[PDB]
């Protein structure tokens, strides 16, 4: 009655099947006390299931709620493309009402190697202490990935692993751009600087470069 | 106040004065039950009530000893043996507000019979069916308290009525809201009766330089005899002169 | 809150002998030169009043005595106040005084005397005091141990606001303060008559007329009282509240009423002079 | 159920109150009480306040009280959520709702959500950083507190395929808006507070 631990934590792997959003708690919840919400794409919620077991006004019977004492389960048979939000929880069957954390559901897509797009500074940006080489990995599925370059020694910190959020895109493919926020100093004192990822696909797809 | 929470008023020790609400020409009812609509002033009580609440105009007739309706049974349950008067009026011009007037509730839905002289401020959703509510409205609950909702473009019936249920009392303790005691002019040196707090009879009221101490009334003879008092307004010594007798 | 007070000096109580003293006016009726029989509650000629005191020696133990019990109230009380610094301010009648039941609160602190009818929950120990402060010299209000909470009350007769003494002066007693409390026919009357003394104890001989004070409009049951007192808690005294305080000097002589026939004497301006007790004596007789 | 709207972004600085208000469409305002909770990049939602318009009662949580000032307005069917103290921790997306009387309550509709992120610095425009090439169409557009910035390439000639980057949020004044199209062509950056063209000619 005080937390919504979600147990499963990605639902991307086919829309093709029925779904768990187990919201566990560590209190015994109530008599069926328990909401549903979808949040698609950071915008207003809507509201699926009441009590559990009944339907929602206009929700269609697309979905399905299951559960009756502390391990709630939320069914979806027949998964269509637009069930593709985050669902919440809702237990407001104790006095402070609290909310969970939610699984996103999206498509899955290969594992095919990024780009290796590079950037490197002009003379406007280099004296402006932001020496930035701005290196996107395109097109990758997983969104578990490790950036890493080849800055002089093996690698580097911070300026090569920005990992800036990357969004989703309608073939679920995704792309982390790691601009290197170092200063002019450090810029013209390393190595060519090669960009890679770490990832299961490719490790090392670097085809392009810059020296100095 | 609303209906649901009357607030009530003691008001005991002090001189309480029914003219200026019975000959007033600006209440709408004034139906005293038990005690008769004069003679109140000579009725002195222990201590007295004032309810105070707002309903509308069809609701004035329901605030009576026996009566049937959502605001008679349900907000407020007046005793079968009432002794006080309830007072009512118009307060359409200053209550109702333009655009809804949401600022006095009253109570629809219960589960009992209210007893006489209570008072239930409880907001718990009440069951219509036999399912347990469990605190949530949406499947076939209803909650207790609605909301009038006074507009000035309404006929008579929907009118805000202020209404002031006063409420008499005459516990074993001594009295002590009492009523007015009027008083008359100072006759003296003539053969008159008079009517002071504790005597009472006739004489000749005199002057007298008798100087009592301050903290008494009147005054006796040897014989038990009383033949001089003070006035109860003014702190004069008076000589009661016995009123000329004989024989022919 | 209330505070236990303990460091109290434990000794067996005293008694004395009122002198002709507890006789108030019987009714609102003016007279001269007569002889009238009435037939109310007065106090015996010569009787066995209990004497209670409060001191506080500074010797090796001394006596810290603090003297302010429960005692019952039969059918009147002859309350005397000899002292020298203000230390009884005031009583607390009622039944029980378990904040069950209405009770009687008649209190004179530095402000206003504030008379009040309520359902307090009293203490085990209700006392008053006053902090002295070195750093400015006054005498302000410490603590208010009467009560901790307050029901609906019945009646409120805060007089008007002035300003006391509280200063402990040392000597004799120089201030007498007489009190009869009654309760006949629910009206629970009070009378008070304040005289001049210039002795410590032993309260002296001599005739007081009592005259009325008030006719509040009570009735409630009352059948038990006690006493509150002020302790002059100064700064030779440490520790916590309930072991630093002083007694200062202080001693009541409350008596119990009874019904009797007296013969008072009135005067050319009716006031009471002498009083015959007609039950003590056969010459009285 | 109703139709809510909320008011606009309200971006302000660490250390002035505001208040979000929230209209009633549909039926009346009197007999459905409004509620409020905020959702945070990466936390959960956390309720705040529910206030009763008929009642004239609010509440508040354990973590919010006392820092909040919850109001309602029923003559224009209107909801008012005034937070005092805006912390830097503070930057949610308040969402309005509307919840049925009693002690238990769901949240059936939704508002719209308002930004109200406290790091109002300074006012300075977007810095298009000319990216040379090594080799292909990207331009950084950085040091820009203004969120609202639109990307674009050409108008349309050249925008395909450009995955929009969000801006991270850096010491004050200063924001990431990468953005890189898969390969005159310029990078057509715009500023929404100050229109101004900074669009640099670095293609290879
Ligand atoms: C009563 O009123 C009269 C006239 O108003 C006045 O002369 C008299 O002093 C008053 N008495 C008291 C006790 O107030
Ligand atoms: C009467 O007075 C004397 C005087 O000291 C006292 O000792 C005694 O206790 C009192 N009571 C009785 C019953 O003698
Ligand atoms: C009001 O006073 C009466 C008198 O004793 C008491 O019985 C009653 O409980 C009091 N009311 C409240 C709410 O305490
Ligand atoms: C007052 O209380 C006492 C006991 O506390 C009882 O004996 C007496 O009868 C009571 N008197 C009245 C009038 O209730
Ligand atoms: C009685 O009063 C008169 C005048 O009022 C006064 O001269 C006389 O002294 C008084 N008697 C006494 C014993 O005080």
């Amino acid at each position: 009655e005080i937390v919504l631990t979600q147990s499963p934590g990605t639902l991307s792997l086919s829309p093709g099947e029925r779904a768990t959003l187990s919201c566990r708690a560590s209190q015994s919840i109530n008599n069926r006390h328990l909401a549903w919400y979808q949040q698609k794409r950071g915008q207003a919620p809507r509201f699926l299931i009441y009590g559990a077991a009944s339907r929602a006004t206009g929700i269609p019977d697309r979905f399905s709620g299951s559960g009756s004492g502390t391990d709630f389960t939320l069914t979806i048979s027949r998964l269509e493309p637009e069930d593709f939000a985050v669902y919440y929880c809702q237990q407001y069957g104790s006095s402070p009402p609290t909310f969970g954390q939610g699984t996103k559901v999206e498509i899955k897509r290969t594992v095919a190697a990024p780009s290796v797009f590079i950037f490197p500074p002009s003379d406007e940006q280099l004296k402006s202490g932001t020496a930035s080489v701005v290196c996107l990995l395109n097109n990758f599925y997983p969104r578990e990935a490790k950036v890493q370059w080849k800055v002089d020694n093996a690698l580097q910190s911070g300026n090569s692993q920005e990992s800036v959020t990357e969004q989703d895109s309608k073939d679920s493919t995704y792309s982390l751009s790691s601009t290197l926020t170092l200063s002019k100093a450090d810029y013209e004192k390393h190595k060519v600087y090669a960009c890679e990822v770490t990832h299961q696909g490719l490790s090392s797809p670097v085809t392009k470069s810059f020296n100095r | 106040a609303s209906v649901y929470a009357w607030n009530r008023k003691r008001i005991s020790n002090c001189v309480a004065d029914y003219s200026v609400l019975y000959n007033s020409a600006s209440f709408s009812t004034f139906k005293c039950y038990g005690v008769s609509p004069t003679k109140l002033n000579d009725l002195c009580f222990t201590n007295v009530y004032a309810d105070s609440f707002v309903i509308r105009g069809d609701e004035v007739r329901q605030i009576a000893p026996g009566q049937t309706g959502k605001i008679a049974d349900y907000n407020y349950k007046l005793p079968d043996d009432f002794t006080g008067c309830v007072i009512a009026w118009n307060s359409n011009n200053l209550d109702s507000k333009v655009g809804g007037n949401y600022n006095y509730l009253y109570r629809l839905f219960r589960k009992s019979n209210l007893k006489p002289f209570e008072r239930d401020i409880s907001t718990e959703i009440y069951q219509a069916g036999s399912t347990p509510c469990n605190g949530v409205e949406g499947f076939n609950c209803y909650f207790p308290l609605q909301s009038y909702g006074f507009q000035p473009t309404n006929g008579v019936g929907y009118q805000p009525y202020r209404v002031v249920v006063l409420s008499f009392e005459l516990l074993h303790a001594p009295a002590t809201v009492c009523g007015p005691k009027k008083s008359t002019n100072l006759v003296k040196n003539k053969c008159v009766n008079f009517n002071f707090n504790g005597l009472t009879g006739t004489g000749v009221l005199t002057e007298s330089n008798k100087k009592f101490l301050p903290f008494q009334q009147f005054g006796r003879d040897i014989a038990d005899t009383t033949d001089a008092v003070r006035d109860p307004q003014t702190l004069e010594i008076l000589d009661i002169t016995p009123c000329s007798f004989g024989g022919v | 809150q209330c505070v236990n007070l303990t460091t109290r000096t434990q000794l067996p109580p005293a008694y004395t002998n009122s002198f002709t003293r507890g006789v108030y006016y019987p009714d609102k009726v003016f007279r001269s030169s007569v002889l009238h029989s009435t037939q109310d509650l007065f106090l015996p000629f010569f009787s066995n009043v209990t004497w209670f005191h409060a001191i506080h020696v500074s010797g090796t133990n001394g006596t810290k005595r603090f003297d302010n019990p429960v005692l019952p109230f039969n059918d009147g009380v002859y309350f005397a106040s000899t002292e020298k610094s203000n230390i009884i301010r005031g009583w607390i009648f009622g039944t029980t005084l378990d904040s069950k039941t209405q009770s009687l609160l008649i209190v004179n602190n530095a402000t206003n005397v504030v008379i009040k009818v309520c359902e307090f929950q009293f203490c085990n120990d209700p006392f008053l005091g006053v902090y002295y402060h070195k750093n400015n010299k006054s005498w302000m209000e410490s603590e208010f141990r009467v009560y901790s909470s307050a029901n609906n009350c019945t009646f409120e007769y805060v007089s008007q606001p002035f300003l006391m003494d509280l200063e402990g002066k040392q000597g004799n007693f120089k201030n007498l303060r007489e009190f009869v409390f009654k309760n006949i026919d629910g009206y629970f009357k009070i009378y008070s008559k304040h005289t001049p003394i210039n002795l410590v104890r032993d309260l002296p001989q001599g005739f007081s007329a009592l005259e009325p004070l008030v006719d509040l409009p009570i009735g409630i049951n009352i059948t038990r009282f006690q006493t509150l007192l002020a302790l002059h808690r100064s700064y030779l005294t440490p520790g916590d509240s309930s072991s630093g305080w002083t007694a200062g000097a202080a001693a009541y002589y409350v008596g119990y009423l009874q019904p009797r026939t007296f013969l008072l004497k009135y005067n050319e301006n009716g006031t009471i002079t002498d009083a015959v007790d007609c039950a003590l004596d056969p010459l009285s007789e | 159920q109703v139709q809510l709207v909320q008011s606009g972004a309200e971006v302000k600085r660490p250390g002035s109150s505001v208040k979000v208000s929230c209209k009633a469409s549909g039926d009346t305002f009197i007999n459905y009480a409004f509620s409020w909770v905020r959702q945070a990049p990466g936390q959960g939602l956390e309720w705040m306040g529910r206030i009763i318009p008929i009642l004239d009662i609010a509440h508040y949580a354990q973590k919010f009280q006392g820092r909040l000032t919850i109001t309602a307005d029923k003559s224009t069917d209107t909801a008012y959520m005034e937070l005092t103290s805006l912390k830097s921790d503070d930057t949610a997306v308040y969402f309005c709702a509307r919840v049925f009387r009693g002690s238990q309550y769901w949240f059936d509709p939704w508002g719209q959500g308002t930004l109200v992120t406290v790091s109002s610095a300074s006012t300075k425009g977007p810095s298009v950083f000319p990216l040379a090439p090594s080799a292909a169409l990207g331009c950084l557009v950085k040091d820009y507190f203004p969120e609202p910035v639109t990307v674009s390439w050409n108008s349309g000639a050249l925008t395909s395929g450009v995955h929009t980057f969000p801006a991270v949020l850096q010491s004050s004044g200063l924001y990431s808006l990468s953005s890189v199209v898969t390969v005159t062509y310029i990078c057509n950056v715009n500023h929404k507070p100050s229109n101004t063209k900074v669009d640099k000619r670095v293609e290879p």
